[PDB]
């Protein structure tokens, strides 16, 4: 099947271009959606016709290498990637994926799943110690293009794309990383919002459109690693800058 | 499927100048007025929000003495109170309103002891409230347009856009719970608009809970002036120290703002 695409070329890429990229990305997946408090809720699984379930992302490294990843429109998750004729899927890969993605490419099943913990263990390192930014991204593509260190490399892609699309806070960090070509490791807060996306999605939906307070509180980490709990939307937003919501409730 | 009904939760009410809403002298007796007071632990400062759209402290419902502009707020028995003077709504814009009358909770002044009342919704900053257990203001960096930051300069009466420097004290803002934005190390100064018309400049005035100082951080990335529905815009024309003004929403980048919390 032919799925829409969103590409980002590192070669001569500015912070603005990146911003535009994360923009087209959100539009593509936030299609056919009712939103809460201004934030769209990814279509339920039982609503997205296969023809519009996956969106293809095209990332090219400085030397021209292009790696394509298919993201599930229902959860904004990265489900598989292909490069130079070959394609790869995680162990949990559902027939739907293989059956409709990268047809015409030698497909491969991986020895692991796409969990932040699974990826972490398979990689042999924890997100906290991995560098993100222009170079890490470029060097991440090459690695995947040559089917090597796929795990640790996926962690760079994931945080620099799906996560960015999710949290505008991350979008910023990354944006700044390009603007002055440096590198950074995720801080306690960043990873904190990454692991609680679902909870946030829950809290926000429960209260319903406009209602400010949360019935429960979200646990987030401060820079010092000190526990922090947001109990109201504005707080959650102002801190994370969340952009997309994951369907959990129905209100 | 279908949002589960939440259980009654307890939180405090932070409003104007950071003061908390608490029942006078902690008297649980029917009729006791509602007022402002520094945020502490005192049980009477705690409010439980039930699904019946009613908020109550020490068991008594928060009731609107009257349903017209000027009527004061106080506590009383829910079973005998009026089924409308006990119903409240908490909106993200920071608006606590009474469905029936349409009047919103108000704080005439920021002086503790001030009795809260029901008033006509004019979106002033005196009608800006935030209910949460975290009673502190979020200190942050206000990044925008060209990766530059909102910087208060000189005699804290002007705000220009300059290259972001986290350590620059003049680039640190405190997102108060009363919906006003103030200078971190000068929380008496609020980011203020010179008017409610397009192109109206944006400077730094004394905090008085005016409609010109009430801001709402919309999830779309924009910051709006509830009263004028106008948003913060960065004058592109400027080479350096580009100024900010209020301009009708357009969607353009210079109307995008990201609150990067430096501390939380
Ligand atoms: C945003 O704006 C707010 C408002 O000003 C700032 O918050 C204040 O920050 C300052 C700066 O850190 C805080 O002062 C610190 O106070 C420490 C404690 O001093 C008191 O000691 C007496 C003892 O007699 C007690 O009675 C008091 O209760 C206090 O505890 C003071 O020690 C500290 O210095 C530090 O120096 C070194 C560390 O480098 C240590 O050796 C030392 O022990 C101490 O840690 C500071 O002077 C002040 O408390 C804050 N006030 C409020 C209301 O928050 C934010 O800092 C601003 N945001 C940013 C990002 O800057
Ligand atoms: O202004 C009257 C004050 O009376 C005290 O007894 C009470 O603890 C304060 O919170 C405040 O209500």
């Amino acid at each position: 099947i032919d799925y829409p695409s969103v590409s980002f070329n590192l070669a001569g890429a500015k912070s603005t271009t990146y911003r535009d990229f994360l923009k087209n990305l959100r539009d593509r997946v936030a299609t056919g959606t009712y939103e809460v408090n201004g934030l769209p809720v990814l279509r339920r699984e039982s609503e997205v016709q296969v023809k519009n379930r996956f969106v293809l992302v095209r990332l090219t490294n400085y030397n021209g290498d292009t790696v394509t990843s298919a993201v599930d429109v229902t959860n904004l998750y990265l489900v598989a990637f292909s490069a130079n004729g070959n394609s790869y899927f995680f162990k949990d890969a559902t027939e739907l994926q293989k059956s409709n993605l990268f047809l015409g490419t030698t497909q491969h099943t991986l020895s692991f799943t796409g969990n932040y913990d699974n990826l972490e263990t398979a990689a042999g390192t924890r997100r906290e110690s991995i560098e993100l930014g222009p170079n890490p991204l470029d060097g991440a593509i090459t690695s995947l293009w040559y089917d090597g260190g796929v795990a640790r490399s996926l962690l760079v892609l994931i945080q620099m794309v799906p996560e960015a699309a999710r949290f505008r806070y991350i979008e910023q960090e990354v944006r700044r990383s390009l603007q002055q070509l440096t590198s950074f490791t995720p801080n306690a807060l960043m990873l904190s919002m990454e692991n609680n996306w679902s909870s946030m999605s829950l809290e926000v939906q429960l209260s319903g459109d406009n209602v400010s307070p949360f019935s429960g509180t979200v646990q987030l980490q401060n820079y010092d690693h000190t526990p922090r709990l947001v109990d109201n939307f504005e707080e959650l937003y102002k801190i994370t800058g969340i952009a997309i919501l994951l369907f959990r409730c129905v209100a | 499927e279908t949002c589960a009904i939440p259980a009654p939760f307890t939180r405090r009410i932070v409003g104007r100048d950071g003061l908390c809403v608490d029942v006078r002298n902690g008297y649980d007796t029917d009729g006791t007025p509602i007022q402002l007071w520094p945020c502490g632990t005192q049980r009477n400062q705690q409010w439980t929000f039930y699904n019946d759209k009613t908020i109550r402290s020490m068991g008594k419902c928060m009731t609107a003495n009257g349903l017209n502009s000027g009527s004061y707020i106080m506590i009383t028995d829910c079973s005998t109170a009026a089924e409308d003077a006990t119903k409240w709504e908490v909106l993200i814009d920071g608006s606590i309103i009474n469905p029936s009358s349409g009047l919103v909770m108000t704080a005439p002044s920021g002086a503790s002891r001030t009795t809260l009342l029901l008033e006509n919704n004019i979106h002033a900053a005196s009608q800006g409230w935030t209910v949460s257990n975290d009673v502190q203001p979020i200190a942050t960096l206000i990044v925008g347009y060209n990766e530059m930051c909102l910087q208060a300069n000189g005699e804290n009466n002007n705000v220009w856009m300059e290259d972001c420097d986290v350590t620059s004290v003049q680039q640190q803002w405190a997102l108060f719970d009363d919906r006003t934005i103030r200078v971190n190390n000068s929380r008496g100064l609020c980011v203020t608009s010179n008017g409610y018309v397009s192109k109206d400049l944006i400077v730094i005035r004394k905090c008085q809970g005016l409609a010109t100082q009430r801001w709402f951080f919309n999830s779309d990335g924009s910051v709006v002036n509830l009263k004028s529905t106008r948003v913060m815009d960065v004058k592109e024309s400027d080479v350096s120290l580009q100024e900010v003004i209020i301009f009708p929403a357009t969607g353009n980048p210079n109307q995008q703002w990201r609150t990067q919390v430096p501390q939380i």
